RNA sequence: CCAUGAGUGUU
RNA sequence: CCAUGAGUGUU
RNA sequence: GCGAUGGAACACUCAUGGUAGACUC
RNA sequence: GAGUCUGAACACUCAUGGUCUUCGC
């Protein structure tokens, strides 16, 4: 039972206090009475927040393990890579409002089934059944963002997110890149991995800001926030 | 000189520098919008882009899609392609508000209404087309035959348990599962067998005595009816499968037949079927490289093979193709990759309609797979 | 004082220093034998032997099977049990010669000969003897109705996918196998659905609205009869399948409540079953200790636990037992052993024939369970 | 694979098969010839038909490719065996024994000896006994003594079980083959300590070791000892 | 096979 | 789950 | 040996990526 | 980027063992 929900330290993210002992991370529902998977929704003082999982998440797992900053707040604009079937962009929308905009991409049409009943309620979400390697198939619908935010499975990950940005991230926007290792190549270990990936983005231009890794919510997955330089 | 921008919001056209030449706005149409977006995918051009151009009658174009530079220039311009321009950044950036001055939107929540709409139209098209393709039909019966297969195995080996309580020898003297279901539906007690009741059946003179000598000696209990009655329940479910299994085999053939003959023709329609499962489409097939069709099925080995550095596999689910598993394992490397090639070459003529072939990849497989059996 | 010797051949006396007293030969007649044999191991001395006996008028007897001791004591003589004595050992070193001296048979390959065929002949009695146990029957029932609820489910996420293709929506807005697979047969083409052929199979208004409002809108492909004939063979055979676990779990109610009525009155005919089934046997549950018991199923939890020194499971199978899943993880364990002890003394009340009183064990049990969950 | 050659090797009636691909295989003289038992291959050589003997099925074939010096199964051998199965080792014991020879076997659990009878039935070498080797007061009215104890049960107990059968029924002077099964006695412990600890319990009962064969890689986790009871 | 996302059955 | 014995299916 | 306490039940489906070693051009 | 050569395909059923910790009597 829920003792309290207050907002941490980031614009729109919340922390709920339960009765017995347990502390969640949360955000206010865009669209009341209504769940993306199967979270909790929390009612206090008038007010529907959305348990956000951070074992599902990795945005979520990110604030957890540390993320000092945070790009994706009230209004911020993004493109996400690798929209899925909505769980962590459901969140995204939440923080963002409906003055912020999330530009969900997704390949596989068995999952954009899914994604599409998410996006269905929350004119937030722009779904985009499409190859984040071509963004030439959706420049004609997407604006410039202020946030990339890329979590796909592909072996050139870092190199798809760097050609997205050339495309859409503002000048001194920011990237959460999430790094698959075992998805890039699975012989390697993971710590040289993310040693690598890094260095290519700082060849692209791209400020560190700060690296985080996200054990024990993802095994072999480390996420980094950058600024792109332009 | 120009730069062409393409968007939802219509046609527009920008200098070096920026600065909107002309434009001309996309009606709000739902459906007209995105069956330009679908168009220009493959390089059409919108028909506003088309006006555009011939009000603007320009010197130079540059574009922003690859496919669309053969598009206008069969127009008559002179068109370079150009990725992720400056120009189209600026334009970019400059949304919604260049909505609102070329009149496509009256506001900006006007312009993100319609915008949403418009990727939930667009993605509804997209998600249609993808379930239209027929290599879909092909996978999922495979997967259910599969299923069946294994289904079929299983209750036949619990069958096998629970029946040999009362008639432990049947289990060694019927080796097909068909045969045992059979004898267990149709008689039940292992007293009611006689030698017309199994001639009807079809079991020969020296079979049925064989089982008639067993059921007599037979070691086994009794039991009641109802026992019995719950035991012919899987044996009758067992037959049923073995119709559904083969009714999914044909189905299967005129799917295969249809959409990957030139696979068919080497493999035929159950593993044609089995490697489009196992690489998702047909399309991906096809970009396969004949070394990764010849271990399609074998991903555990493989990667158990690719850390511990051990030995890897020499076949995947191909080695469902007789000349491989009923040949020496010292030919067998060499077998799969010759299959592994005429897959591959199979596989791409199927994807791109080209003619069919299937039948002399097939008779140059089986003559190479005769070069090899000298060993 | 005698040391009789039991043996296929016959009944001997010997003196304390393996001198034969007196015998009485055992007929040459496998059935007799095989019979006395049987009741042997149960103390119940030969014939020959009571024979034997009655003419050595013994002082004192030494026997060899420590069950007969009590048996030959109720005939008068006073008995000792001595287990592998040096008389029988000179005994059993003076076979087959001894077989020919008390002409049980006429020459070593005589002897051998019959020994042989009693051998086969023993051997196959107990064979029959095994396989008349009842819960044999309980144990296969339930391990087919646990191959069907595998089964049942295996199809069902085969047919979603399947049918999806032409009716995605539909995945979603039926969450019961059985009703998804119903509307799948009784229908086909998602057209064919009508607001009272949906009232037939018992949909309620608001769900049948949703239904067709999903199908008029839908984004699936359109594909043949033919196709769609093909999803419906797996419909039609999870909706037999159904009827067929319906009918098992009530058969294996039947037996179960004969076979271990105070188990059953625990934890229902099936989860009973299946401790069964992981014991192997009646007999074998009734040998455990509740803490065996409590982990019946885990296993693979248990062997990895010991080897690695981790967290051991605090349930196997009986985690089923809706009081255990239903509640919160910090009762679990409490409750799986307060069941587990009720369990050890219900399997030993039926596997030894006590009275019923599993009634009175489930009363104990759920008043234990309510003094748990009131911490 | 062709036969060249099949040898008597050291030990009686155990033969040893050479293939043209340079690979040999232990095998006996059939005693029911043109059957096989568990599938193994039915070799003929200058008129004689000989059955292949698995080392990787069979715990006795193992233990001779793992260096056993001294066999005291031969012709004529009276043996009790513990553990008999389905019937892939006991088999070729009756081909070694022959008809002379008298095989045992004792084995409990019920699903399995339905095949085992099935090889006895063509074997009168071969006396099958449905029966706990925990209760040799059960069979003890169907054997005799005999030469050889050999002992292959999955117990954790399974040498006391060996020394007790062999209190009942082996020679003084005679043999006991004693398969020790690590995982099967405790699956916590190092198969090495099982080791000394089982042939310690043995020579505590007067059963003077002989020979104590790893079994890897025919076997994981066991060992056989061949002691000698001295009574 | 590994990592990730989404789910089902015994319930 | 580990070791051991016997087998099945795609064939 | 008994008790109390502690404490990782099993069976599966789909989607994305990760695809070897030598030698020859 | 081609080629040749080397080379551990999958899915399962049954049978026998191996059943923790702590604290108390
Ligand atoms: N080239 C590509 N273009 C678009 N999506 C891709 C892609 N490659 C992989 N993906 C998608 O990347 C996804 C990784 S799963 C990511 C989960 C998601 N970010 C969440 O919020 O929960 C998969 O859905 C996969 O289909
Ligand atoms: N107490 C006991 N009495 C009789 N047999 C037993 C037993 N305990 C275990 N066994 C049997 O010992 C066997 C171990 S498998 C042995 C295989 C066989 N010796 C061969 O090489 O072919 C199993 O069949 C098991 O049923």
């Amino acid at each position: 039972e829920v003792i309290t929900v207050k907002q941490t330290n980031m614009e729109n993210i919340y922390e709920c206090e339960f009765n017995d002992g347990s502390f969640r991370l949360c955000t206010r529902n865009l669209v009341p009475n209504f769940n993306v998977y199967g979270e909790r929704l929390i009612k206090y003082e008038g007010v529907e927040y959305r348990e956000w999982n951070a074992f599902r998440s990795k945005l979520a797992g990110a604030i957890l393990k540390g993320l000092k900053t945070n790009p994706i707040r009230k209004g911020t604009k993004v493109l996400y890579l690798g929209a899925a079937s909505g769980t962590t962009i459901s969140h995204v929308s939440d923080i963002i409002e409906l003055n912020g905009k999330a530009y969900g991409v997704e390949f596989s049409p068995r999952v954009v089934r899914e994604l599409l009943l998410v996006a269905q309620r929350r004119p937030n979400i722009f779904p985009l059944l499409a190859d984040a390697r071509f963004p030439q198939s959706y420049k004609s619908v997407v604006e410039n963002v202020d946030v990339l935010y890329v979590d796909i499975a592909q072996p050139d990950q870092t190199d798809i997110a760097i050609y997205n940005a050339k495309f859409f991230l503002k000048v001194n926007g920011d990237m959460l890149l999430v790094i698959k290792a075992r998805s890039i190549d699975v012989t390697k270990d993971p710590k040289e991995i993310y040693k690598t990936e890094v260095e290519k983005l700082e060849n692209s231009n791209f400020e560190t800001i700060q690296i985080i890794n996200l054990d024990p919510y993802d095994k072999d997955h480390a996420i980094v926030l950058s600024k792109y330089k332009g | 000189k120009i730069y062409l921008i393409e968007h939802v919001i219509g046609a527009v056209a920008y200098d070096e520098n920026g600065n909107i030449v002309d434009y001309i706005t996309n009606p709000r149409d739902l459906g007209k919008i995105t069956e330009e977006l679908l168009n220009n995918e493959k390089g059409i051009p919108f028909s506003a882009t088309v006006e555009l151009l011939k009000k603007v009658n320009p010197q130079e174009v540059v574009v922003e899609n690859e496919a669309e530079v053969p598009k206008l220039q069969a127009l008559g311009y002179r068109v370079s392609y150009e990725p992720y321009s400056k120009v189209s950044r600026i334009f970019r950036e400059s949304l919604p508000k260049v909505a609102i001055d070329i009149k496509f939107a009256s506001n900006e929540e006007d312009y993100y209404n319609f915008l949403h709409e418009l990727s939930l139209e667009y993605t509804r098209r997209k998600l249609r087309s993808a379930a239209q393709k027929r290599d879909l039909l092909a996978i999922q019966a495979v997967r259910a035959m599969d299923d069946i297969d294994k289904t079929i195995n299983l209750f036949s080996e619990r069958l096998r348990e629970w029946y040999s309580i009362h008639f432990p020898e049947l289990d060694k003297l019927i080796e097909d599962h068909e045969e045992y279901a059979t004898i267990v539906s149709r008689f039940g007690d292992r007293g009611f067998l006689t030698i017309d009741s199994l001639k009807e059946l079809g079991f020969n003179e020296q079979r049925i005595n064989r089982i008639l000598d067993a059921a007599k000696k037979s070691i086994g209990a009794d039991i009641s009816e109802d026992d019995l009655s719950a035991m012919r329940m899987i044996a009758n479910t067992i037959l049923d499968l073995y119709n559904i299994r083969r009714n999914l085999n044909n189905y299967l053939e005129g799917v295969m037949k249809e959409v990957a003959p030139n696979v068919t023709a080497l493999v035929g329609p159950a593993l044609g079927a089995r490697l489009l499962s196992i690489a998702g489409s047909l399309d991906e097939l096809a970009k396969m490289p004949a070394s990764t069709i010849q271990v399609l099925g074998a991903e555990k080995a493989l990667f158990r093979a690719l850390r511990s550095g051990g030995r890897p596999p020499k076949h995947g689910i191909i080695f469902q193709y007789p000349a491989i598993h009923t040949s020496p394992r010292w030919q067998r490397g060499k077998i799969a990759r010759a299959l592994a090639a005429k897959l591959a070459i199979a596989a791409r003529v199927d994807a791109f309609s080209g003619r069919f072939i299937g039948d002399q990849l097939n008779e140059q497989l089986k003559k190479r797979i005769d070069e090899i059996k000298e060993k």
